[PDB]
C-alpha cells in the first residue's frame, strides 16, 4: 504493498496538476 | 487504516486526470489550426 | 474518547487524527531546532497505539507505513527494532525511501540510520556503507571501513565495494579519499584504486567483443559528395569500432581523407582516439607519426586532433596529461591549436583542481575567441563540474556580457552551464537572474544550468521557467 | 583552404536608410555605398547607410565619384568615427529583386576594393513591418571552378540558412552566388528607447488622452445583427446524417469578441465619468 | 535502438531498412546522410557491445552520460560533442575474477532460450578471464553455476566486475 | 509659426548613433547637432538630419563651436542628394536646456529664419513622447524688458510614414496586436490616473513654489486663466450634478440594454454548438 501506490500516484498528481497548469497558456499563446 | 484510506480518495484523483486529457485535448486543439 | 478503537466513526477520525499528526511532522520537520507546535500527547499515543496494532497484525509493511507517516525515526526505529527483521524487507525499504524522499534533509538520516542498524545487524555490512558512500558520500566511514579491512584480512573484503566505489562514485570522491584511506590491504587498494586495470580488460573486452560489419561502411564508403557525412563515416566506424586500438580504417584512403579543412584533418586523427578509447601507454608511441609538430596539418587540426586524440585516451585518468598536455598547449603556437587538449585537459582533470585552466585562459582569449574560448568555459567547468567556482561566477557570467560573437557566449554559456550540477536547491536565483538577461545567451544557459542542477529529479521548479520560455 | 561560416550583422539604421532612400528615390534604382566595421571572419557589421549622389544616365560603377569619396568619407572623419566600409547599396523597384548585370559589371571593382563587397538589394514597395526585402550576396570566383563551391566548413548554420531556398531567379543564379545569413542583432543603447518612443508614444500616445463611443452604438448594432440573422439560418439545415449533409461553418465570428470589446470599452467609457470625474 | 535486438521491438530492422532508404536516396535531406550513417555508427556502436546509461543501478548516477548527452545536443558548431558519446558508454560485462588478475575458468547459465541470445535452452558460454559480455535484458536470467569450480559467494545479478571464490 | 512638427523616429536614431559616436569619447556636456527638416506648411516634417562637432566650458556658457563649413559642405551633399531636404534647426540629448542655447539657436537662425531644438533623452522613462518643440520669439513681458527672447512651447508629436516600421515592428517582436477587450485600458487607467494626477502634485508644487518663492514671474497670466478652463468644472463637496445623473442614466441606458439583449445573444450563440457538438463527442465517442 500500500505504501508504493501513494507514493506513485502523488507525483503523478503533483505533474498533472503541472502540466495541466501549463495547458492554459499553451492555449492562450495560440491565441497571440 | 492510516493511509489505506488516503491512498483511495487519492485514486479519486484520476478523475481530475481525466480532465488534464481534456485539457491536452485542448491543447491539441488548435495546434493544427495555427500550424 | 481513547477507550474505543473498533470503529468506522473512530477510524475516520483517528485517520483525520494522524493526518493532524503527520502534518504537524511534516510542519515541524523543517524547523532548525525546535520552535515547534505542540504535539498533542493524544494524537502521538495513539500513533504506536495503531504501531501495536501493527505487531498484533505482525505485519512489516504496514508497521513501516505508519513508521513513515509519522516522518520520524521513533517508531521507524521500532520497526527496524522488532523482532524477526529481515534485511530482504529492510534492504529494499532502503530501496523506497531512497527511490522515494524528496528532500535531502531527512531522507540521507533515514539511510544513515538504517546504515547504522544494519551494523547493529550481525554481519559486518557493506551495502549500507557501500550505499550511503555514494549517497550520504561519507570520506571518513570509507577510511573506518579500511580500518575494518586492516582488521578484517581478506581478499573479498577490500574487492566489490572497492569496485562500486571504484566505478559508482565521483571522480572527486575517490580520488580525494584514496590518501585518507592510505595515509596487502595496502597493496590491494593501489591495485584496485589506481584506475590501472579496469579500462584495460575493458579494452581487451572491445578488441575480443567484435561483432560488426564493413558491409556499410562500403555501402557509404561509395559515397561522392563533398558533405561533411564522408566524417560521418568515420563517426560511423568510428563508434561502432570504439576501444579496440586496431587501425584498419585509416588505411583505405588517400583523397576520401584529403578534403583539407577544419574537420578532415581533425576528424581524421579524432576518429583514431575514438577508436583508440582506452589505449593507456601506447598513445605517444603509437601517435608518434602523429605529434602536434609530426604532421604539417593544413591549418591546425591534423595537430590540435592530435592531442585531442590523446584526450580521448586519458579520458577522466590522467597520469601526466595533467602537466605534458598543460606544458604541450603553452607550448602552442597560437589559441586555434589548444583546443582538444583543453577539453582532454579538462576532462582528465576532474577533480583534481587544475590552477592554469582557470588561470591563462580568459586572459589568454583577453576579449574572446574562435572556438577554443568556448573549449576554455568548458575545461574550466569540467575542472569546477557541480563546484560553484565562485571566483568563476564573477569571472565567467561576470564575464559573458561585453563581448559580442555568438561562439564565445555561447561556449562560455554553456560553460557556465556545466560549472554547476546536481544543485536541487543551489542556483536558481542566478538562474532567474540569467533569465532577466537578454535574449540569446544567458537564458539559453540558465535553462542548461538548471538542467544540469536538477540532473534525476522530478523537480517542479525548472518545469516552470521550463515551460515558460518554451512555450 | 578552410571557409567560417560568415554572418551580416546590422544596424538597422542601414535598413531605415534603404527604407527612406529607396522610398524617396521609389519609381527608379539606386546605387550606394554601405559603411560599417570588418569585426571578423566570420561576422561583419554594418552601422552606416549613407546617401551617395545620384546618377541620371547610367546607375553604375561610374554613380561612386570618388570626390564625394573623400569629402564624404572625410567629413564622416571629421564626424565621431572614421570606419570603414563594408560594401554598397543598391536597389531593384521594377522587379523581384535580383542580382542585375550592372551589380556583376561592378562586383569584381568592389571586391577589388574590399574583402567582402557584399550586395544589397531591394525592393522598396513590399510590406509595411513585415518583409525582410534586403538582400545579400557573394559572387564566388570562376577560377575555383576546380575546386568543390562554397566550402562553408560546418555548413550547419548553412543548413539552417538553407531553409527558404529563396528567389528561384537567383537560384537560376545559383551559378556563383549564394546568399548569408543577416542578424537583426540587439542594440541594448537603442532597443529599450525605441520600445519606450513605440510603446509609450503610442498607447494613447501622452498615456492620458482617451481615458466615436455613441455611435459605435448603432454602427455597432447593424454591423452585428445584419449577420446575425444570415450566421442564424443554417439551423433550419442542422439535421442528422452527417456525411450525408454538408454545410459546416461557425456563426459566431465578431459576435462574441467584438460585442466583448464593444460593449466593455464602451461602458468602462461610461464608467469614465467616474473614474475621470471624482 | 542501442543493443536492442527484434524480439525485444520489431521496429528495430523497420528502421534499419528505413536508414537504408533514406541512405540509398539522393534527394533528401544533405546532412540525412550524415545523420544518417551517423545513426548506423550509433546502432551498432562498440558492435552492440556498449550502451549508454545516465544513472548506475546503485542509485549513483553516471555523470559522463549526463555529460555525454548534455554535452552532445549543441552540434551546430564543435562537431566532438558528437565525438564525446563515447564518454557514455558502458561496460556491460560480467568478470569472473577473484584475487586480481587469475583467470578462474567460470562458464555459468543463463534462462533465456537461444531466440534472445541472437545479435542481428541450457546456458550462456562465459570465460576464464575478455570476459563475457552481458545483455542488460538479461540480467535477470543469469544465474551462478552448480558445477564449476569457482562459483560467487556474494550474489550476482548486475553485471560488471564481480566477486569469486573457490568452492 | 509653427503649427506643430512630424518627427520620424528615424532622425532620432540618427541622433542615437551619434550619442554611441560621442559617448566612448570624453563627453564634456552632450550633443549639439544639425536639425535638418521638411517645412511645407505651419505644420513641419523631418526625415533625416546630421551631427556637427561641439564642445563647451561652463565659465561664462559662451565658448561654444560649431563648424558651419562642415555643416554647409555637408549639407550641400544632402541638399545636392535630395532638393527637398533643409535645416529646420537643432537638438541636444541633455533633457534640459540653459542659458547658452539661446546663442545656439539665435546663432543658426541666420540660415532659416526658424532654427527649433529637439530635447531628447537616450535613457526616457518618465516622458512621454521624447520630441520637443521651441521657438525664440517675444511677448516682450508686461514690463517690457529689453527683449524677453523666449523659448516656446511649440506642441510635438511623433510623425509616422508608410513603410517605415518594416524594421521597426520586425524588430521589436514584442508588440501584442489588439489588446482591446483585456487590460490595456487599465494600463491606460494606472498611467493617466498616477502618471496624470502626480503632475497635478508637482504643478501644486509649482504652487508651494509661488508660496514659499515663486516670485520671478509669478505667472497671474496664464495660470489661472487656463487653470479657469479647469474649473469649468468646480468640483466640491454636495458635487452640485443633479443635472448629470438623468444623463448618466441616458449614458447607462442604451449599453447595458446592448448588454442585456446582445449579451442574451452571446448566450444564444455559445449554446446551441456547445450542447450539439458536446453531444456528439460525447455518446460518439464510443
Ligand atoms: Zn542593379
Amino acid at each position: 504493498d500500500l505504501y508504493s501506490r501513494y507514493k506513485k500516484l502523488q507525483q503523478e498528481l503533483e505533474f498533472l496538476e503541472v502540466q495541466e497548469e501549463y495547458i492554459k497558456d499553451e492555449q492562450k499563446n495560440l491565441k497571440k | 487504516y492510516l493511509s489505506k484510506i488516503e491512498e483511495l480518495q487519492l485514486i479519486v484523483n484520476d478523475k481530475s486526470q481525466n480532465l488534464r486529457r481534456l485539457q491536452a485535448q485542448r491543447n491539441e486543439l488548435n495546434a493544427k489550426v495555427r500550424l | 474518547f481513547n477507550v474505543n478503537d473498533n470503529s468506522e466513526y473512530v477510524e475516520t477520525i483517528i485517520a483525520k487524527c494522524i493526518d493532524h499528526y503527520t502534518k504537524q511532522c511534516v510542519e515541524n520537520a523543517d524547523l532548525p531546532e525546535g520552535e515547534k507546535k505542540p504535539i498533542d500527547q493524544r494524537l502521538e499515543g495513539i500513533v504506536n497505539k495503531m504501531f501495536q496494532r501493527c505487531l498484533d497484525d505482525h505485519k512489516y509493511k504496514q508497521a513501516i507505513g505508519i513508521a513513515l507517516e509519522t516522518r520520524r525515526l521513533d517508531v521507524f526505529e521500532k520497526t527496524i527494532l522488532e523482532s524477526n527483521d529481515v534485511p530482504g524487507m529492510l534492504a529494499y525499504s532502503l530501496k523506497l525511501c531512497m527511490s522515494l524522499m524528496q528532500n535531502k534533509q531527512f531522507r540521507n538520516k533515514v539511510l544513515r540510520v538504517l546504515v547504522k542498524i544494519y551494523m547493529n545487524l550481525e554481519k559486518p555490512d557493506f551495502i549500507n556503507v557501500c550505499q550511503c558512500l555514494i549517497f550520504l558520500d561519507d570520506p571518513q566511514a570509507v577510511s573506518d571501513i579500511l580500518e575494518k579491512l586492516v582488521k578484517e584480512d581478506n581478499l573479498l573484503m577490500a574487492y566489490q565495494i572497492c569496485f562500486d566505489l571504484y566505478e559508482s562514485a565521483s571522480q572527486q570522491f575517490l580520488s580525494s579519499v584514496i590518501q585518507n584511506l592510505r595515509t596487502d590491504q595496502t597493496l590491494k587498494m593501489i591495485k584496485i584504486l589506481s584506475g590501472e586495470m579496469a579500462i584495460e580488460l575493458h579494452l581487451q573486452f572491445l578488441i575480443r567483443n567484435n561483432n560488426t560489419d564493413l558491409m556499410i561502411l562500403k555501402n557509404t564508403k561509395d559515397a561522392v559528395r563533398n558533405s561533411v557525412c564522408h566524417t560521418a563515416t568515420v563517426i560511423a566506424n568510428s563508434f561502432m569500432h570504439c576501444g579496440t586500438t586496431s587501425d584498419q580504417f585509416l588505411r583505405d584512403n588517400l583523397e576520401w581523407l584529403a578534403r583539407a579543412t577544419n574537420w578532415a584533418k581533425f576528424t581524421a586523427t579524432a576518429s583514431l582516439g575514438v577508436i583508440h578509447k582506452g589505449h593507456e601507454k601506447e598513445a605517444l608511441q603509437l601517435m608518434a607519426t602523429y605529434l602536434p609538430k609530426d604532421t604539417s596539418p593544413g591549418s591546425a587540426y591534423q595537430e590540435g586532433g592530435g592531442l585531442y586524440a590523446l584526450g580521448l585516451i586519458h579520458a577522466n585518468h590522467g597520469g601526466d596529461i595533467i602537466d605534458y598536455l598543460l606544458n604541450q598547449l603553452k607550448n602552442a603556437s597560437n589559441d586555434i591549436v589548444r583546443h582538444g587538449g583543453s577539453l582532454g585537459l579538462g576532462l582528465a582533470a576532474m577533480g583534481t583542481a587544475r590552477q592554469d585552466v582557470y588561470d591563462l585562459l580568459k586572459t589568454n582569449l583577453y576579449q574572446d575567441d574562435a572556438v577554443t574560448g568556448e573549449a576554455a568555459g568548458l575545461a574550466l567547468g569540467l575542472v569546477m563540474l557541480g563546484s560553484k567556482n565562485a571566483q568563476a561566477i564573477e569571472d565567467m557570467v561576470g564575464y559573458a556580457q561585453e563581448t559580442q560573437h555568438e561562439k564565445i557566449l555561447r561556449g562560455l554559456a554553456v560553460g557556465i552551464a556545466l560549472v554547476m550540477y546536481g544543485r536541487m536547491e543551489e542556483a536558481d536565483a542566478l538562474i532567474e537572474s540569467l533569465c532577466r538577461d537578454k535574449d540569446p545567451i544567458l537564458r539559453r544557459s540558465g535553462m542548461y544550468t538548471v538542467a544540469m542542477a536538477y540532473c534525476g529529479s522530478g523537480n517542479n521548479k525548472a518545469i516552470r521557467r521550463l515551460l515558460h520560455v518554451a512555450v | 583552404a578552410v571557409d567560417t561560416a560568415e554572418q551580416v550583422y546590422i544596424s538597422s539604421l542601414a535598413l531605415l536608410k534603404m527604407l527612406k532612400h529607396g522610398r524617396a528615390g521609389v519609381p527608379m534604382e539606386v546605387m550606394g555605398l554601405m559603411l560599417g566595421e570588418f569585426v571578423d571572419d566570420y561576422t561583419v557589421r554594418v552601422i552606416d547607410v549613407f546617401a551617395m549622389p545620384q546618377s541620371g544616365t547610367g546607375v553604375s560603377v561610374e554613380a561612386v565619384d570618388p570626390v564625394f569619396q573623400a569629402k564624404m568619407l572625410d567629413m564622416l572623419k571629421q564626424t565621431g568615427r572614421p570606419e570603414m566600409v563594408v560594401g554598397w547599396y543598391h536597389s531593384h523597384p521594377g522587379f523581384g529583386c535580383w542580382l542585375s548585370g550592372v551589380d556583376i559589371n561592378t562586383q569584381q571593382s568592389f571586391e577589388a576594393l574590399s574583402e567582402r563587397a557584399v550586395a544589397v538589394v531591394v525592393d522598396p514597395i513590399q510590406s509595411v513591418k513585415g518583409k525582410v526585402v534586403i538582400d545579400a550576396f557573394r559572387l564566388i570566383n570562376a577560377n575555383m571552378m576546380v575546386l568543390g563551391h562554397e566550402p562553408r566548413q560546418t555548413t550547419s548554420n548553412l543548413g539552417h540558412l538553407n531553409k527558404p531556398s529563396i528567389q528561384a531567379l537567383i537560384h537560376g543564379l545559383n551559378r556563383h552566388y549564394y546568399s548569408i545569413t543577416i542578424n537583426y542583432r540587439k542594440n541594448e543603447l537603442e532597443q529599450k528607447m525605441l520600445l519606450n518612443l513605440h510603446k509609450k508614444s503610442w498607447m494613447e500616445g501622452l498615456t492620458l488622452q482617451d481615458y466615436v463611443v455613441k455611435e459605435m452604438l448603432e454602427l455597432a448594432k447593424n454591423y452585428n445583427k445584419a449577420v446575425e440573422e444570415e450566421d442564424k439560418m443554417t439551423p433550419e439545415q442542422l439535421a442528422i446524417k452527417n456525411v450525408g449533409k454538408q454545410d459546416p461553418k461557425r456563426h459566431l465570428e465578431e459576435h462574441v469578441d467584438v460585442l466583448m470589446t464593444s460593449n466593455i470599452v464602451q461602458c468602462l467609457a461610461a464608467m469614465l465619468d467616474t473614474v475621470v470625474f471624482k | 535502438m542501442i543493443q536492442q535486438t527484434e524480439i525485444t521491438c520489431p521496429k528495430v530492422n523497420q528502421f534499419r531498412q528505413l536508414y537504408s532508404k533514406v541512405i540509398n536516396d539522393k534527394h533528401d535531406d544533405v546532412m540525412a546522410k550524415f545523420g544518417a550513417i551517423l545513426a548506423q555508427g550509433i546502432l551498432d556502436a562498440g558492435g552492440h557491445n556498449v550502451t549508454i546509461s545516465l544513472q548506475s543501478r546503485t542509485g549513483h548516477t553516471h555523470m559522463p552520460s549526463v555529460v555525454g548527452v548534455l554535452v552532445f545536443t549543441q552540434f551546430w558548431f564543435w562537431f566532438p560533442l558528437s565525438h564525446f558519446l563515447s564518454l557514455a558508454y558502458t561496460p556491460t560485462c560480467v568478470i569472473g575474477l577473484n584475487k586480481d588478475l587469475k583467470m578462474p575458468k567460470v562458464q555459468y547459465k543463463s534462462n533465456c532460450k537461444p531466440s534472445t541470445f541472437a545479435y542481428p535452452t541450457a546456458k550462456a558460454k562465459k570465460k576464464e578471464k575478455n570476459p563475457a559480455r552481458v545483455m542488460p535484458a538479461q540480467l535477470k536470467v543469469l544465474t551462478m553455476p552448480e558445477t564449476c569450480r569457482y562459483q560467487p559467494f556474494k550474489p550476482l545479478s548486475i553485471g560488471g566486475i564481480i566477486i569469486l571464490k573457490d568452492t | 509659426a509653427v503649427q506643430k512638427v512630424v518627427v520620424h523616429p528615424l532622425v532620432l536614431l540618427s541622433v542615437v548613433d551619434h550619442f554611441n559616436r560621442i559617448g566612448k569619447v570624453g563627453n564634456q556636456k552632450r550633443v549639439v547637432g544639425v536639425l535638418l527638416g521638411s517645412w511645407q506648411k505651419k505644420v513641419l516634417d523631418v526625415s533625416n538630419s546630421f551631427a556637427v562637432p561641439f564642445d563647451e566650458d561652463d565659465k561664462d556658457d559662451s565658448v561654444w563651436f560649431l563648424d558651419h563649413d562642415y555643416l554647409e559642405n555637408m549639407y550641400g551633399m544632402f541638399k545636392k542628394v535630395n532638393a527637398r531636404e533643409r535645416i529646420v534647426g537643432w537638438y541636444h540629448t541633455g533633457p534640459k536646456l540653459h542659458k547658452n542655447d539661446i546663442a545656439i539657436n539665435e546663432l543658426m537662425k541666420r540660415y532659416c529664419p526658424n532654427s527649433v531644438l529637439v530635447i531628447i533623452d537616450v535613457k526616457p522613462k518618465d516622458l512621454g513622447l521624447p520630441t520637443e518643440a521651441y521657438i525664440s520669439v517675444e511677448e516682450v513681458h508686461d514690463d517690457g524688458t529689453p527683449t524677453s527672447k523666449t523659448f516656446e512651447h511649440v506642441t510635438s508629436e511623433i510623425g509616422a510614414e508608410e513603410a517605415e516600421e518594416v524594421g521597426v515592428e520586425h524588430l521589436l517582436r514584442d508588440i501584442k496586436d489588439t489588446t482591446v477587450g483585456t487590460l490595456s485600458q487599465r494600463i491606460t487607467n494606472q498611467v493617466h490616473g498616477l502618471k496624470g494626477l502626480n503632475s497635478k502634485l508637482l504643478d501644486i508644487r509649482s504652487y508651494l513654489e509661488k508660496v514659499a518663492t515663486g516670485k520671478l514671474p509669478i505667472n497671474h497670466q496664464i495660470i489661472y486663466q487656463l487653470q479657469d478652463v479647469f474649473n469649468l468644472l468646480p468640483d466640491v463637496s454636495l458635487q452640485e450634478f443633479v443635472k448629470a445623473f438623468y444623463l448618466k442614466t441616458n449614458d447607462q441606458m442604451v449599453v447595458v440594454y446592448l448588454a442585456s439583449l446582445i449579451r442574451s445573444v452571446v448566450a444564444l450563440h455559445n449554446l446551441i454548438n456547445n450542447k450539439i457538438a458536446n453531444r456528439d463527442a460525447e455518446k460518439k465517442e464510443g
